[PDB]
RNA sequence: GAAGCCAGAGGAAACUCUGGUGGAGGCUCGCAGCGGUUCUGACGUGCAAAUCGAUCGUCAAAUCUGAGCAUGGGGGCGAAA
RNA sequence: GGAGACGACGGCGGGGGCCCCGGGCAGAGUUCUCUUUUCUUCUUAACGGUCUAUCACCCUGGAAACAGUUUGUCUGGAGAU
RNA sequence: AGGGAAGUCGGCAAAAUAGAUCCGUAACUUCGGGAAAAGGAUUGGCUCUAAGGGUUGGGCACGUGCGUGCGGUUAACAACCAACUUAGAACUGGUACGGACAGGGGGAAUCUGACUGUCUAAUUAAAACAUAGCAUUGCG
RNA sequence: GGUAAACGGCGGGAGUAACUAUGACUCUCUGUAGCCAAAUGGAUUAACGAGAUUCCCACUGUCCCUAUCUACUAUCUAGCGAAACCACAGCCAAGGGAACGGGCUUGGCAAAAUCAGCGGGGAAAGA
RNA sequence: GAAGCAGAAUUCGGUAAGCGUUGGAUUGUUCACCCACUAAUAGGGAACGUGAGCUGGGUUUAGACCGUCGUGAGACAGGUUAGUUUUACCCUACUGAUGAACUCGUCGCAAUGGUAAUUCAGCUUAGUACGAGAGGAACCGCUGAUUCAGAUAAUUGGUUUUU
RNA sequence: CGAAAGGGUCCUGUAAGCAGUAGAGUAGCCUUGUUGUUACGAUCUGCUGAGGGUAAGCCCUCCUUCGCCUAGAUUUC
C-alpha cells in the first residue's frame, strides 16, 4: 500500500493497486532489479 | 458532470440517501454502522476526510474545504435545511396516523 | 516553452536561486489538404476494371501541388518493392 | 553605379476594405401586449494638385551619478540624449 | 432489468473517457523528457463588487498669439472618452449545467526498429528501405 | 618475400637431441555486497510507433437471452427493364463388379396453374 | 437376476435408445487434461473410404528477417510477422400462402401423416422397519422445483415517431 | 354506418396572462429613510391536479349535432 501510494497506483477513488504492484515487484526480484542471493554452505 | 451517465440510474451506482444523511448528522452511532460497512484502507484518503452532508470521502484536507465552497455541497446543504421526505410526512400528506394505544 | 535579455536575493569572483521576458524545434493536439490503419463494414453482372462510410497516419517540413523542360526498352528511373 | 532582381518563418506597428456600435432623414415590416422598435439606402474610380506621414541623413553641442530605448537589448566620443 | 468478458482463437465490436479552471503527478531517463502520467475538486441562471486604460490642462516679471529672466514638482488634481478580460460574493432552478454540438480511456510489462521520413497505384505499411553517426578502399 | 590478416584455422604452458620453415619427443594443467579503474562499471539503452504479445482497473447486449423502436429496402402497383447460365431434364429407396448415376431393373408412389421465403443439393469462384 | 446385499450406500449382470447427457479454466501446444454443478455429465455414424454454409490451427503465392546449409542464385532441421473470391432471381427439396374444375354456403366425419413430456427435491410414512452402535429406508398419500413443450400480457420490467 | 362533439378512462405535470408589503442587490427622486418611495431583477407564491393530449388496434352516448342508404359492375349445376 505504501509502494502504491508513493508510485501512483491508484484505482478509482485513490484506492491503492496492490495487485499491480505485486506484479512490479515480483518482477523486480525475477529480473535482477533487487538484490538477493542464496549463501553458499559453510564447509 | 456525472461519470457514465447512461448507467446513472442503476441499484448497482445507487448513492446514499438523504433521510439516511439527516439521520447520520442526527446520531453518530447510524453513521458509525454506516461507516463499519466500509473498508478504510480502500477509501480516499484513509477514510480520514469525510463530508457527511454529502456522504463523499476525499483525499485531502484542502480537497475537502475546496469541496464546501462549491455547489453541489451547498445543494445539500439547502436539501437538509428544507428536510428530508420521510414516511412519516408521507403519512401526514395522506392524513393517516399511527394508534398504539 | 530552447538560446538571448531584465529585475530581485546571495556569492570575493566565477557562478547559484527566485520571478518575468523571449519564441527555438525535420516537437506536439488538431481544421483544410496529403495519405491509406482498421472493420466477420457497404458494394461484389458496383456509382466505380479499386468506388462509398466510419475509423485512423501526417499536418510548418525529407510537407502538398501546376506549368515548362530533361532521362526511352540491351534502356530509364528507383529512400530498393 | 543604381533599378529590373528575388528564401523561409516569428511577433510588433501604419494604411485600405470587411465586420461591429451610436445618432439623423426617408422607406418597409411587427404591433393581444411590449418594443422612441427590427430591417434597407446614405457611395465616390483612374488620373492630378496640395499638406502630411516609420527608416535614414544634416547642424549645434560634448555624455559616468552613464544615458536613450523595443513586446522582443540594441544604440552612443567612429559623437548619444 | 440483474449479472459484468461467464462470449470469442483473440474484449472484434460497442460502451466508458473527453472542453476549460484549480489541486496534484511515480519508476525510468540520453536530464531534454516521461506528463494531459496516475488520482482528485469544480462548471447553469441572475444580481452585484473589485482590479486591470486613453486624451487634454500649471504661476509670475518684461518685450509683444510667440521670445527670454525666473519660480514648482501633491496635476498624489480636475474635465472628457473608451473596451474586453480576470478575480470575489450573495440569491436562485435542478433528474442533467463543456445540458445539442464538439471532444484522450487509463495503467503494468515483454519483444522490436533509435527518432521525423519512404515503398509493393489495384491482396502485404512492416523488425523492410532511407537517415544522422561510424569504419574501410581508390584517386594529386 | 611482406599482409585487410578479410575469409579462415586455432585447448594452453614449459622444455630440449632437431636447430630455418612443418619441427618431432617428453613433462603437467583444475562482499547480504569486494577490489580496481576517469560519477560510472552500462545492451535489463530513454524518447518515439495505425509494428507483434500477456495482464489490471474502468466500461459495457460479447453474451446468459433475447426483446423492442426508426429510416431505407425487400413486398404490392404504374412506367421502364437486363445479365450469368442453359445436351435433354429435374421426387425418392435398393440393385446396376471397374467403390459413379438423373435416364436402366425392382419397388415407394404420383393431380392443374401459382406467390413469399429458403440455402440440403443440381447449378454457381474471370475455379 | 445374483452377491455378507442387516439398513443405508453399492458391485456384477439382463431387457430396454422412451427421455436426458451441462458449464468453465488452461495455446509456453500432438490442447489434452483439471475443477465444479448435476440424475448423469455414455460412446459412436450421417465429413475425415478427396472434396463451395460461417470462422480458427496442418498451411504453405508475392513484402520482411533470425537460425541451418550453400562461393552464389537460393534451398531448408527450423522459428517469427503481415497478407483479395465477391451466387441465387433458375430447377428440385423444404417452410409457409393462394387456388381452376364439382351451384353457393353452413354443420360435420376421419383415411393417412405427425405426436410429448422429463428428472430431482421436500412433507408424511418415521428417527419407524433394520441395527451392538454409528446410523437409517420403502409402498399409498401430499407439495414444490429442473429440463422440454404449448400459450398468454391482469401485474412487474424492457422498448417510445403517441415525436 | 360515417364524421364531429360530449362524458369517462389514461399520459404529462400546473398553461397564456395578470397580480403580490415574496425576491439577493443595484440606480434614481425626495420626507433623506422610519416596508422612505419608484424603476429593473433569475426565481417564488396565487388564480391552477391547471393547460395540453386521449385511438390512430381505449370505452360509453335511440334520448348531442351533421351526413349516408334498398346501389353499380361481373359471374353462376
Ligand atoms: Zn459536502
Amino acid at each position: 500500500e505504501m509502494l502504491a501510494r508513493k508510485s501512483g497506483r491508484l484505482l478509482k477513488g485513490g484506492e491503492p493497486d496492490v495487485d499491480g504492484v505485486a506484479k512490479q515487484v515480483l518482477n523486480d526480484f525475477m529480473r535482477g532489479k533487487i538484490p538477493w542471493f542464496t549463501p553458499a554452505p559453510e564447509p | 458532470g456525472v461519470f457514465a451517465k447512461r448507467t446513472m440510474t442503476k441499484t448497482r451506482r445507487r448513492l446514499r440517501d438523504l433521510d439516511q444523511i439527516e439521520r447520520d448528522l442526527r446520531s453518530p452511532r447510524h453513521l458509525q454502522q454506516y461507516k463499519e460497512t466500509k473498508a478504510a484502507e480502500d477509501l480516499p484518503g484513509l477514510g480520514l476526510y469525510y463530508c457527511i452532508e454529502c456522504a463523499k470521502w476525499f483525499e485531502s484536507e484542502t480537497s475537502l474545504v475546496g469541496h464546501r465552497k462549491g455547489k453541489p455541497h451547498k445543494r445539500r446543504l439547502k436539501q437538509l435545511k428544507e428536510g428530508a421526505y420521510t414516511h412519516e410526512e408521507a403519512m401526514a400528506a395522506i392524513g393517516y396516523r399511527i394508534d398504539n394505544g
